[PDB]
């Protein structure tokens, strides 16, 4: 569910060598992952 | 599929009995079980039903809160458990399985069932 | 209490950063093919002797350096998950410049780096799924880029391969096509240096924890030391030596952002949002700063 | 993708004073991030357990939580008249918030018989241009009946409609009616119409019938 | 705190509705807004979220791309906006909100739900009922007990009343819920019961309202 293509100079989520350039505008669609985790075991150091 | 219905004889008022049978045929867990009593000449008459595994163990109105009924998944078999027999309760002791999954009351299948009579 | 400022990623700013990036990665491409040779990438291929070194060293110690910092430091789940996720990722293609500032074997540069984002494919998802038991339970596997990462391997090797073929048939533009890349990729920087800084904005503030500097600023270092020492135990030429500590220092940093940012939501992630950008401009330092150690030394020798 | 719930025990029936289990399993390991509502029919549900162990402000202290791995369980102490509602079970650690299928406690009593009556369409109904045949089961206690309708030795299908009645307030009974709704040319072209009703309290099915 | 709906009415399918929820004794700046859609007679079902402070929404797959949820952190409002209403949407909706555990960092129950306002999409209109009295069979398990019956057929809007005499006939009255038929409109079906002594000897009528149009009919059912 990623299907993003990623840019080894990059440090943001929207760097991408995608000539569309369609992750900078809106309706970005290059994660197909809608079920995200709100894991609460995130704050906890073990 | 066939049963087989043990148990059965004549006891004083007051009394108990093991009133069981067995199931020859096939499996009856995902089934259910109930017993019908005969009134001599007259009726079938409801006393109580088996659902399935942990469901239910609802029974009719005279006999409530006197009789118990009670089922074995390993051994296919269920036990209509008796107290305080009264004369007004002799009657062939039927039995009967639901052939249907959501207990639509679709008893196919019935049993020869033994004589019960209460000696006073 | 932490927000990105608004509407980050879709202003107008954002967008001309990400463009820039793209031309950066073109033209460094360009300038790299400027150096290599077909027959050496060939003789390097069917010797594996420092490749497989390469490989061992990166995903035997970059794993495992970030899982120990992450149970050293006493780091937050989330703060663990996401050095461990950066860990792992591919050597990326800063390594080739920072082992063309050394004098290395660049024809070995691009052998490492193309079979190591090749190789991450398949050891990527078992390196997460070994490492990350005790931290996270849930499922990565699925959120690692696979076609992402085949597209990406084929764009990256198209100007490297323009350039090895300008360098093989026409030099007589050699030397301008050179010297145009290295103006384009200095006038890109400066821009992207200030690009970012504009985009960051005070945003940043809010992700230098002392423990996130701390290790971001410990795993490049260590990974440095590391692939360096690794590959003297073989007794390499000394040229290979740099090139496998620069490969496993530097990693393909966008994988952990796409991946954090696929698995977890906004509010789950936080400050981690800027780490690998912290990872980005720790490494640049480190490796400018071992750059002028080394030109030092050369300059005494 | 979604993350599915199997609540265990769907008609739960206990009566004053006995004990309910109800048992939520998920299907992925979701931590401990289950809620338990209480929807009384025809109001806003409510909050009664969080993080599937502790226990919301106002709610009394018969009701109570637990998790053993992936099973969540919730346990009345003692069963009270307004405890009778149909509960559900919730889900936290993901987006997309899945609930569950929905037990309902209902009184318990003897068996009871049903009482079946049918209805021949109304002359002005007739000449109106449809037939519609009606049939009611009254005051049987046990919700688990099958309406089969049968003309001429033949069983219908997608042509009828049934509706039940709740839990009576006194008597604690339910009742159904099933209609049949035909043509004009189909209610004319048969002759007799019966209805064959199937319940645990009878031996064997009852059948009423009516000729035009 | 409380939270108020608003915006339910009737939708012909293909349209276009927007609900809004005046949150009130908090900030929706900061909150967790949700949407539950429960159908007539069916379980509770989840639709969308919103997350203001972190601009982060998500939705249901069965409304993916259908629903816009948004947030009104000036008028203090989350509205859902809906688009292409299938005849299936037709339910109630509910506004929860999300409490924060402080013990436990992570959120816990929905605890402020709101009344919630009828949505119902449908391509029909507005028409009266049509009452078919069910004349009591004259052999219909003689004795002690006779049924009598009084069906209401072909009336769109959900709401209607049946009582018999007036009100004063409340004894084994059941009033079946309406169903809805395929043809797009109600029928529902009241039944009373009758001590059978020559039906009672007494005028039995059906007074069945309709307050979205102007009907009262009073069929009066007779033996046949």
């Amino acid at each position: 569910t990623n299907l993003s293509v990623p840019n080894p100079l990059g440090f943001f989520p929207d760097h991408q060598l995608d000539p569309a350039f369609g992750a900078n505008s809106n309706n970005p669609d290059w994660d197909f992952n809608p079920n995200k985790d709100h894991w609460p075991e995130a704050n906890k150091v073990g | 599929v066939q049963l087989q219905e043990s148990g059965g004889g004549l006891v004083q008022p007051g009394g108990s009995l093991r009133l069981s049978c067995a199931a020859s045929g096939r499996t009856i867990s995902r089934y259910a079980m109930s017993w019908f009593r005969q009134a001599p000449g007259k009726e079938r008459e409801f006393v109580a039903v088996a659902r399935r595994s942990g469901d239910g163990a609802f029974y009719a109105d005279s006999v409530q809160g006197r009789f118990t009924v009670s089922r074995d998944d390993a051994k296919n078999t269920v036990y209509l458990q008796m107290n305080s027999l009264k004369p007004e309760d002799t009657a062939v002791y039927y039995c009967a399985i639901d052939s249907d999954t959501f207990y639509s009351g679709s008893y196919d299948y019935w049993g020869q069932g033994t004589q019960v009579t209460v000696s006073s | 209490n932490f927000t990105l400022p608004p509407n980050f990623g879709k202003r107008p700013t954002d967008l001309a950063l990400s463009v820039i990036l793209v031309f950066m990665l073109f033209f460094i491409m360009l300038s790299l093919g400027c150096t290599m040779e077909f027959s050496k990438i060939k003789a390097h291929l069917w010797k594996p002797k420092g490749l497989a070194i390469a490989l061992v060293a990166q995903y035997g110690i970059m794993p495992l350096t970030a899982f120990v910092l992450g149970k050293v430091f006493r780091l937050k789940n989330i703060e663990a998950l996401a050095i461990l996720v950066c860990g792992c990722s591919p050597g990326g293609n800063l390594s080739n410049v920072f082992s063309l500032a050394m004098k290395g074997d660049m024809n070995l540069s691009i052998v490492m780096t193309t079979c190591s984002t090749f190789c991450a494919l398949g050891m990527m998802p078992l390196l997460l799924y070994i490492y990350s038991r005790g931290i996270y339970d849930g499922d990565l596997k699925d959120k690692v880029p696979y076609k992402g990462i085949v597209i990406s391997l084929v764009l990256v090797l198209i100007p490297c391969t323009i350039g090895i073929v300008l360098k093989s048939k026409r030099p007589q533009y050699m030397r301008y096509v050179i010297k145009g890349g290295m103006i384009i990729i200095l006038l890109c920087s400066v821009a992207v240096t200030v690009l970012s800084a504009i985009n960051v904005g005070k945003s940043i503030m809010f992700a230098m924890t002392p423990l996130l500097i701390a290790t971001s600023s410990l795993m490049p270092f260590i990974g440095f030391l590391l692939g360096y020492v690794l590959s003297a135990l073989f007794c390499l030429n000394g040229r290979c030596r740099r090139t496998v500590s620069m490969e496993t220092g530097c990693q393909n940093v966008q994988l952990c952002s796409t991946i954090l940012n696929v698995a977890f939501p906004p509010e789950v992630i936080g400050p981690l949002f800027f780490f690998p950008l912290l990872y980005m401009i720790f490494q640049l330092g480190e490796g400018l700063l071992l750059i002028a150690i080394f030109w030092c030394y050369e300059k005494f020798k | 993708s979604d993350i599915q719930m199997t609540q265990s025990p769907s008609s739960l029936s206990a009566s004053v004073g006995d004990r309910v289990t109800i048992t939520c399993r998920a299907s992925q390991s979701v931590s401990s991030a289950v809620a338990w509502y209480q929807q009384k029919p025809g109001k806003a549900p409510k909050l009664l357990i969080y993080s599937a162990s502790s226990l919301y402000s106002g709610v009394p202290s018969r009701f109570s939580g637990s998790r053993s791995g992936t099973d969540f369980t919730l346990t009345i102490s003692s069963l009270q008249p307004e405890d009778f509602a149909t509960y559900y079970c919730q889900q936290y650690r993901y987006s997309l918030i899945t609930f569950g299928q929905g037990t309902k406690v209902e009184i318990k009593r003897t068996v009871a018989a049903p009482s079946v009556f049918i209805f021949p369409p109304s002359d002005s109904q007739l000449k109106s241009g449809t037939a519609s045949v009606v049939c009611l089961l009254n005051n049987f206690y046990p919700r688990e009946a099958k309406v089969q309708w049968k003309v001429d030795n033949a069983l219908q299908s997608g042509n009828s409609q049934e509706s039940v009645t709740e839990q009576d307030s006194k008597d604690s009974t339910y009742s159904l009616s099933s209609t049949l709704t035909l043509s004009k040319a189909d209610y004319e072209k048969h002759k007799v119409y019966a209805c064959e009703v199937t319940h645990q309290g009878l031996s064997s099915p009852v059948t009423k019938s009516f000729n035009r | 705190v409380q939270l108020v709906e608003s915006g339910g009415g009737l939708v012909q399918p293909g349209g276009s509705l927007r609900l809004s929820c005046a949150a009130s004794g908090f900030n929706v700046s900061s909150s967790y807004i949700h949407w539950v859609r429960q159908a007539p007679g069916k379980g509770l079902e989840w639709v969308a979220s919103i997350s203001p402070y972190y601009s982060y929404t998500s939705y249901a797959d069965s409304v993916k791309g259908r629903f816009t949820i948004s947030a009104d952190t000036s008028k203090n409002t989350a509205y859902l906006q809906m688009n292409s209403l299938r005849a299936e949407d037709t339910a109630v909706y509910y506004c929860a909100r999300y409490q924060y555990d402080y013990y436990y960092s992570y959120y816990a129950g929905l605890d402020y739900w709101g009344q919630g306002t009828l949505v119902t999409v449908s391509s029909a209109s507005t028409k009266g009922p049509s009452v078919f009295p069910l004349a009591p069979s004259s052999k219909s398990t003689s004795g002690g007990t006779a049924a009598l019956g009084c069906l209401v057929k072909d009336y769109f809007p959900e709401p209607v009343t049946v009582s018999w005499n007036s009100g004063a006939l409340t004894s084994g009255v059941h009033t079946f819920p309406a169903v809805l038929q395929s043809s797009g409109l109600y029928s529902l079906s009241s039944v009373v019961t009758v001590p059978s002594s020559s039906l009672g000897t007494q005028t039995y009528i059906c007074n069945v309202n309709h307050k979205p149009s102007n009907t009262k009919v009073d069929k009066k059912v007779e033996p046949k």
